[PDB]
């Protein structure tokens, strides 16, 4: 109740903080992806 | 954002022009134009 610990003294520390802020801009084609350079599946693709 | 609910809302409803491959995107016409062991196919089809 009586009693306060003081610093004598100080440390300058320097702490790595690493945070993501963007991914790979992937694009994806859905016609040539599931459908791949024929009609008849993009045909029936379109009925989906 | 309300153009976003708006849009997503506008494809869900012209989701329902979509065939999905059956017959034709209307569910009255294919029920009343088809028996039942293919109508149910198609209804299948149309619901999945
Ligand atoms: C404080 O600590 C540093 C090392 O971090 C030392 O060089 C310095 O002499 C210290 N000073 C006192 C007053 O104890």
């Amino acid at each position: 109740n009586n009693s306060i610990a003081i610093p004598t003294n100080f440390t300058i520390s320097v702490t790595t903080e690493i945070l993501p802020v963007s991914m790979t801009k992937t694009s994806v084609d859905c016609t040539m992806y599931i459908c791949g350079d024929s009609t008849e599946c993009s045909n029936l693709l379109l009925q989906y | 954002v309300v153009n976003q609910n708006a849009q997503a809302l506008n494809t869900l409803v012209k989701q329902l022009s979509s065939n999905f491959g059956a017959i034709s995107s209307v569910l009255n016409d294919i029920l009343s134009r088809l028996d039942p062991p293919e109508a149910e196919v198609q209804i299948d089809r149309l619901i999945t």
